[PDB]
């Protein structure tokens, strides 16, 4: 049991891939966010969503699929 | 710990961390997982965030005490 | 004249919560992330406690063992506005309790839900639920929310701490 | 009830912005951004304080109003005396819904109501409102 579980959710419709999802510092102060270009629930609506903590803070539409 | 190991998000509802040849820290998920990320998310040097093929999010924090 | 150990993760508010407990004059001004260790004193109503300010950074957490012996109480600050590391705080509490020293000594323990001001924070009952304050039954604990800038909430905390260390 | 005035700022425990809302009956309520259960343990006390205060007040008021009810009932038998009536306010609003063809009458009283008669002189349909919790008795 080496992997301490933190959060398990199922309503977050996050259909990203292993390459369009990256975490880094985005406002300094040593608080890393995670930015992901998420597709539509099917792949119709490209939406950029960033995650801080485990609550969604900003999702905004994107021209085309990242 | 200088551990730089490749992961694997298998379709049988599990994820197994792979070093050169050995398996370790294999985990389970309620559904097969399509994307995994390991880094300093939040404020922990050992965060791993994983997204289910059906949606949802699973965030796991690795303890530092690894006839 | 009692030795107390203040505990908290990285950037959880330890230096600023022991700083706001110092008197008016001797109170410092600037707070910086700490390194290694230090010594600090603060006067309660009827007693005077001493803490060892120590960095809550990951690789600088083992040192917490050194001071387990002299401790008579445990102050445990937790960023109530930090929903991610809550499980890390739970595990740190668990691995601090079951230590051979503190597993049975029956010492009072006060948890500080720091940053009560932020709008991304939890109430005391919620953080108590998510922190498993029930898995302990050998020590009388107490969790209190307190923003460590306006100085509100620390007084009643140390008051309960002393009124429990006496009785 | 019916809100009659709204303001921002802070009135309690400075350092947390809140909304002050004046209620029709007079209950000047606030909506704060600060948690309420800020402390707990193995087992708040302000609930107990407010409970005790309301206890004492209701005891003494019951004493006074019971004695006054006795005096009023025993003095009601006085022949020449007259029994005056407590006046009160009913903020009614006989508007006309445009999306439908149905007026929506709305009575309000500072206290709570016991029963409302609806007598008419016109063939009228009294429909049902989900928000209403009253019973009907045609
Ligand atoms: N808004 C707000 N910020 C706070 C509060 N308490 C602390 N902070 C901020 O976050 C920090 C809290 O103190 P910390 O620096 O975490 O205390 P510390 O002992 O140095 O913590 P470590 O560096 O992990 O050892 C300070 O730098 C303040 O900027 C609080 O109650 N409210």
């Amino acid at each position: 049991s080496k992997w301490l579980d933190s959060l398990s959710d199922s309503m977050a419709n996050i259909h990203t891939f292993s390459a369009c999802l990256a975490l880094a510092d985005f406002h300094g102060d040593g608080e890393y966010k995670l930015a992901m270009g998420d597709l539509g629930p099917d792949g119709r609506q490209p939406r950029l969503k960033v995650l801080k903590g485990h609550t969604l803070v900003s999702q905004k539409p994107l021209p085309d699929l990242p | 710990r200088g551990l730089q190991a490749v992961m694997a998000a298998l379709a049988n509802e599990e994820v197994r961390i792979y070093h050169d040849k050995v398996l370790l820290n294999v985990i389970r998920t309620p559904e097969a997982v399509t994307s995994l990320c390991f880094g300093r998310y939040g404020r922990e040097d050992n965060t791993l965030i994983m997204t289910t093929l059906g949606g949802g999010l699973i965030i796991k924090i690795l303890k530092r005490t690894a006839k | 004249e009692v030795h107390v150990l203040c505990l908290g993760l990285d950037n959880s508010g330890k230096t600023t919560i022991i700083n706001k407990l110092k008197p008016s004059n001797a109170q410092s001004q600037d707070i910086v992330p700490t390194i290694g260790f230090s010594i600090q004193k603060f006067k309660s109503s009827s007693l005077s406690f001493t803490v060892f300010d120590m960095s809550g950074q990951g690789r600088y957490r083992n040192l917490w063992e050194h001071y387990y012996k002299e401790g008579q109480a445990i102050i445990f600050v937790i960023d109530s506005s930090d929903k991610l590391r809550m499980v890390v705080a739970k595990e740190e509490l668990r691995t601090l309790l079951n230590h051979p020293d503190i597993k049975h000594r029956r010492i009072p323990i006060l948890f500080f839900a720091n940053k009560m001001d932020l709008r991304d924070a939890l109430t005391s009952v919620k953080v108590s639920q998510l922190l498993c304050l029930e898995d302990i039954k050998d020590k009388p604990w107490h969790i209190c929310a307190s923003d460590a800038i306006k100085g509100e909430g620390l007084q009643e905390g140390v008051d309960w701490l002393q009124d429990q260390i006496q009785s | 009830e019916s809100v009659t005035s709204i303001q921002g700022g802070c009135v309690g425990k400075d350092g947390y912005d809140e909304i002050v809302v004046s209620t029709y009956s007079g209950w000047i309520t606030g909506l704060t951004t600060e948690p309420v259960h800020k402390e707990s343990g193995p087992g708040n006390q302000e609930m107990q304080n407010k409970i005790s205060s309301l206890r004492s007040e209701l005891e003494q008021l019951q004493y006074k109003v019971l004695q006054e009810r006795e005096k009023y009932q025993q003095s009601s038998q006085s022949s020449k005396a007259k029994s005056a009536v407590p006046s009160f306010s009913v903020n009614d609003k006989f508007t006309l819904n445009k999306d439908d063809a149905s007026y929506s009458l709305i009575l309000e009283v500072q206290t709570a109501i016991d029963n409302v008669l609806i007598q008419s002189d016109v063939p009228i349909d009294l429909l049902d409102v989900d928000k209403n919790s009253a019973v009907v008795s045609f």
